[PDB]
């Protein structure tokens, strides 16, 4: 009846902030490649700004007792207050550390909290202890609790820095509350089901094409649109979707039919979204709201409403299967569907219809870990080259 | 006890005072100064609206920040137990330096006092103690620095001894007139010299081997401490204390250094009085070690070999060495050791030596005269 964290255990790690007398839910966040601090990513404002919880979710690999990490270094468990814990960065797979540098954030005993390759040494170990009274040392540690968290390198707290004008997490001696949520749990997976947080494509028809948008004609404003398309472009990494829950706990769960998501395209990072004016395009993460860029999968066209369904606490059932099962997308609010302007590889509009065609139906295929890593790369380095490139034409 | 009181104290960082708080703290060296500049300024150092009532809060706020030094540098882990790489001594010390820096203990280091003078009339005006910055403050600054980042740089070494070390030692020396060397500042600043200053030094004599590049800090301090050392006020422990520096680190030095420090030597040597104890011994050491220097004349292969005036003053200083223990009273401890004195010395120089006619031009003896030394 109560659920206990564990290893091997998908989590993100959450904190408070009370900036100008309002309450804002964020997550400790970290790209691999680049950049590898750690930052901090808004999901309280989830409703107008989707949020990025692929950087931010972490895994629980190892849960040791004080005295056998310590006997370590000189050399599915359920976690444990007063244990050291290994985090590991799902995307990355590099390990949360203290970096030992500071950027003198204002705070000259503070350390920076960034990402390490290699496990061994003494900073990428955290010690977690009760953060409520409640709690004692060796008691299991529930999922809907506060953790305080002791770096062992150097016994700073894993601390959100108010004082600068950004907010920061950093290592200080001032202690700040954080909150683990479940994302997910790796062996109640079910293979070839849908689960929250998959790159796949959206392959329609006998001859499979592949819902994309333009391909590279460096035209940023003319890839903003979606086109059905055939051919190589199946095997190419412009035509991977990412499907994002609209709930931050248990984001990883088995998506089910009648729940809401968001679809995120990985290179370009924009999200699908419905025009006033009844057309489809992708906009941007700052403008990309849940009346827009909403969509359900359902089994049928039947006209029957789904109704309200009570979110359970869990991976859930699966439901939806990869290859086997036939979905049909259907926007939250409009409640249109979507479909083939059929107007003339291929290159046949994606419209956004009342009734649409009778085979509007799609199949869904997932993709290779590493070729969604190398698409989200991808996006990563032509973000910040086309920075470059901008600072230098400046 | 000491692990205890660190985690407490990081867990507390209040304890640390406004400066180290970390919140925009100005620093160690910015908090000494502003407590100089509130102890100089009467309004905030005194009440404003019996005696003993009066708190000078400068020297207040400078003796809680040493003794916060003092405490976090005796909480540092002992040398044998990094050594032997215990990962908590190592994180307790890895601690440490992350809450002081080592600039802010060198410029602490840096400031220097402010002397006493004497008057029109003869009667000294003494800087009051209980007020100001005292040599005790930086006395914590130099075990910090000795028990937490450690000397164990030629560079660093030679850097300190500029900066800060230097100019105390040649305070100490300048103090040491009749009248102002009973002085409390001559006493506290002996005090300070002899048991933190000089032990490091001679606990970091080796450092001192490759120092060929930096020929001139080294003179001036064998000076400074030979004076400090002919100083009159020293105690028997103190008096020990510098003999031991100087001792370990004329060892150490290159035989061509020592040059200058022979030539005041072999003026003051024949005197043999009591003081002559320690310039007879070291005199004895030199000439033992650096034997082939002299002698052979290829001498040290990458040293070299005398310039013929070491020889003058060597040959100068055999015979005045010679002429003054015989018409000297039989004294049981000088005889013993002058005779190894003049052995070794004669040992070094070569048996068929050239007496060159051509005497020094102008020998500034006189410029270190007997009364005054300059």
């Amino acid at each position: 009846e109560i659920q206990f964290l564990r290893t091997d255990d998908e989590v993100v790690l959450q904190c408070t902030a009370t900036i100008h007398k309002e309450q804002q839910k964020l997550c400790l966040a970290a790209e691999g490649f680049g950049n590898r601090l750690c930052f901090l990513e808004s999901t309280s404002n989830s409703k107008n700004v989707p949020p990025d919880l692929s950087i931010c979710t972490f895994v629980l690999e190892q849960s040791l007792s004080v005295r056998a990490l310590q006997e370590m270094l000189a050399n599915h468990r359920t976690l444990l207050y007063g244990h050291a814990i290994l985090l590991r960065h799902s995307y990355s797979g590099m390990y949360l550390c203290c970096l030992s540098t500071s950027r003198s954030s204002t705070d000259k005993l503070a350390f920076d909290v960034g990402l390490q390759e290699d496990t061994t040494g003494e900073a990428c170990w955290w010690t977690i202890h009760p953060a409520s009274k409640q709690r004692s040392e060796g008691e299991k540690v529930r999922v809907g609790d506060d953790l305080i968290l002791v770096s062992v390198s150097s016994e700073r707290y894993l601390h959100l820095s108010y004082g600068n004008g950004s907010l920061h997490v950093d290592a200080a001696f001032q202690q700040t509350l954080w909150s683990v949520a479940p994302i997910s749990s790796g062996s109640e997976a079910a293979q070839g089901y849908l689960i929250g947080g998959d790159v796949l494509r959206l392959l329609h028809g006998h001859m499979d094409e592949c819902l994309t948008v333009p391909s590279g004609e460096h035209g940023e404003e003319q890839r903003r649109t979606v086109h059905y398309e055939g051919g190589a472009v199946s095997v190419h990494a412009r035509s991977l979707w990412r499907l994002e829950t609209l709930r931050v706990a248990w984001s990883g769960s088995h998506i089910r039919w009648g729940q809401p998501f968001r679809l995120r395209h990985v290179t370009t990072g924009k999200y699908l979204s419905l025009m006033e004016d009844k057309n489809l395009l992708l906009m941007d993460k700052e403008k990309a709201d849940v009346k827009s860029t909403a969509f359900t999968f359902r089994s049928s066209k039947e006209k029957l409403d789904v109704g309200v369904r009570k979110e359970v606490d869990g991976m859930g059932t699966s439901e939806i299967k990869y290859g086997d099962s036939v979905c049909y997308i259907q926007h939250v609010d409009t409640g249109l569907w979507l479909t083939y302007q059929s107007v003339d590889s291929i290159q046949r509009k994606a419209i956004m219809h009342h009734e649409g065609h009778m085979d509007d139906g799609i199949s869904l295929s997932r993709s290779q870990h590493e070729e969604s890593r190398t698409a989200r790369v991808i996006w990563s380095t032509v973000f910040l080259f086309n920075r470059f490139i901008r600072g230098l034409d400046a | 006890n000491a692990n205890v009181v660190v985690r407490l104290l990081i867990r507390r960082p209040e304890c640390f005072g406004p400066a180290l708080r970390g919140e925009g703290g100005n620093g160690l060296l910015a908090a000494m100064e502003e407590a100089i500049k509130i102890a100089e300024d009467p309004s905030r150092d005194g009440p404003s609206p019996e005696e003993d009532d009066t708190i000078h809060m400068g020297n207040a706020i400078m003796t809680f920040y040493s003794a916060l030094i003092d405490l976090l540098g005796r909480c540092a882990p002992e040398m044998h137990l990094i050594h032997a790489g215990k990962g908590e001594a190592i994180r307790i010390r890895s601690i440490l330096r992350s809450l002081i820096p080592l600039g802010d203990l060198v410029g602490v280091i840096s400031i220097a006092f402010q002397m006493p003078t004497i008057a029109k009339d003869g009667n000294v005006v003494e800087p009051d103690m209980s007020a100001g910055f005292c040599p005790d403050h930086k006395a914590a600054m130099v075990l910090f620095l000795d028990r937490v980042y450690g000397i164990e740089v030629q560079d660093f070494l030679l850097h300190l001894l500029e900066v800060g070390f230097l100019p105390d030692l040649r305070a100490a020396a300048s103090l040491d007139t009749a009248a102002l060397s009973a002085t409390d500042m001559a006493l506290a600043l002996n005090r300070y010299l002899c048991t933190a200053v000089l032990p490091l030094l001679t606990r970091c004599a080796p450092l001192f081997a490759g120092t060929e590049h930096h020929a001139s800090l080294i003179d001036s301090l064998l000076h400074t401490v030979y004076r400090l050392s002919k100083g009159c006020s020293l105690t028997k422990a103190q008096r020990d204390s510098i003999e031991v520096c100087l001792l370990s680190i004329c060892g150490q030095l290159r035989p061509s250094m020592m040059q200058h420090l022979l030539r005041r030597l072999v003026f003051d040597v024949p005197l043999l009085n009591e003081h002559a104890k320690m310039p007879l011994k070291l005199l004895t050491n030199h000439y033992e070690r650096c034997w082939k220097y002299y002698c052979l004349p290829g001498g040290w292969g990458n040293f070299g070999a005398a310039s013929e005036e070491e020889l003058h003053l060597s040959r100068k200083l055999f015979w005045g060495i010679f002429d003054a223990l015989s018409q000297k009273k039989y004294e049981q401890e000088l005889f013993k050791l002058a005779l190894p004195c003049l052995s070794a010395v004669a040992g070094a120089l070569p048996p068929d030596y050239m007496e060159s006619n051509y005497v020094s031009m102008m020998e500034k003896q006189s410029s270190m005269d007997s009364e005054g030394n300059f």
